[PDB]
């Protein structure tokens, strides 16, 4: 049996158990992935690898993560691109920016990507996003095209709490966002 | 106001045995500040 | 608040959340630091840095670790050198082998070491070890000469259960080793 | 049922950096023994 757990209630300026990529850094006790500035990507990874399954036994792990995040736009109409929680290979590195959320490089399914992400997508990219143009939560596996989506109305500058849990026995991934 | 989504995602088919987890956020021609205020994670793998 | 937790009940061959140094590797469910071979050093580190105290608020962490380990020697007379659990800078690298146990270089106090270790020492090195010549448990800070030691009788080949706890309100470090 | 306990006051903040790595080491020299760890659990909390 293996377990990994951690919590960070407040982020400090030297948060050495995280790996920062792009412009992500910690400031005013927050993890800042992007400032309100054009064309940037920020990522932050937990420094320890996690053993999500074992080939020798076939066992798969359960996990739960909860986090509070905020998106702050100028106004609630010109807001982009969104945010992701992702699971990727140990050596992951930023992929395309903009509507690919730094995590995918095609709308086409790519088995070499090996990453699944829960996105909170704030901008409609006609080419792969829900046709109704709404902002939405989606589960992405190897592509920026979600396997499923749920519309969400962004409360600009509000703190949002999310819980994501994976249950290995039923293979179910549940995502919950709440604005309190 | 809560929003819940659930799906079956047989993780063993898509990701390696060892993975790293984290967050990503981007901007393009339009933009927004993206920030995380706290984070808790727990995983367990029987063996 | 910041928490780090993990457990590894059974190590397996690709233990990626461990950094191996020297000749340490994982085999047949075990973390092997040394085989029963002359002149070797093996170390293994958890991969994530842990925040043990904070300069901005002056708070230091509470922690507890427990592990079981085995020392298997040809016989009970010719046994050496020992085993350590240590705390050290993020960039720590193996120091001297033999009686220095891979973590220190001298019996002289060196504040530049920044390493505290609890040692389980099986060989009497006359230059710094307790002159009664007994195998012993010791707490080492910045030197291989322990600030305090307790005599321990090795049960060769048997598993030993260790708990090491640090209480930050009193700054007391407690070590206990139990054989069944 | 055979135990050995050692207690000491060690003001960690004076000796160790704020961010540390933790782990195990073992060595042999002219004499030797196998040193192996079978399980490990760790928990820390910084208020
Ligand atoms: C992914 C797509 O990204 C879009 C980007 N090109 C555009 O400039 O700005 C919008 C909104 O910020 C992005 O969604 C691309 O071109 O790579
Ligand atoms: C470092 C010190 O270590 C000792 C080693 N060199 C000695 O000869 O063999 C014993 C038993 O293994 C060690 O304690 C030294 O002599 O160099
Ligand atoms: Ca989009
Ligand atoms: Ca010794
Ligand atoms: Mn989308
Ligand atoms: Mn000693």
């Amino acid at each position: 049996t293996e377990t990994t757990s951690f919590s960070i209630t407040k982020f400090g300026p030297d948060q050495q158990n995280l790996i920062f990529q792009g412009d992500g850094y910690t400031t005013k006790e927050r993890l800042t992935l992007t400032k309100a500035v054009r064309n940037t990507v920020g990522r932050a990874l937990y420094s320890s690898p996690i053993h999500i399954w074992d080939s020798k036994t076939g066992n798969v792990a359960n996990f739960v993560t909860s986090f509070t995040f905020v998106i702050d736009a100028p106004n609630s109409y010109n807001v982009a691109d969104g945010f992701t929680f992702f699971i990727a290979p140990v050596d992951t590195k930023p992929q395309t920016g903009g509507g690919y959320l730094g995590v995918f490089n095609s709308k086409d399914y790519d088995k070499t990507s090996q990453t699944v992400a829960v996105e909170f997508d704030t901008f409609y990219n006609t080419a792969w996003d829900p046709s109704n143009g709404d902002r939405h939560i989606g589960i992405d596996v190897n592509s920026i095209k979600s396997i499923n989506t749920k519309s969400w109305a962004l409360q600009n500058g509000k703190e949002a709490n999310v819980v994501i849990a994976f249950n290995a026995a039923t293979n179910v991934l549940t995502v919950s966002l709440t604005y309190p | 106001t809560s929003y819940t989504l659930n799906e079956v995602v047989p993780l063993k088919e898509f990701v390696p045995e060892w993975v790293r987890i984290g967050f990503s956020a981007t901007t393009g021609a339009e933009f927004a500040a993206h920030e995380v205020l706290s984070w808790y994670f727990h995983s367990e793998l029987a063996g």
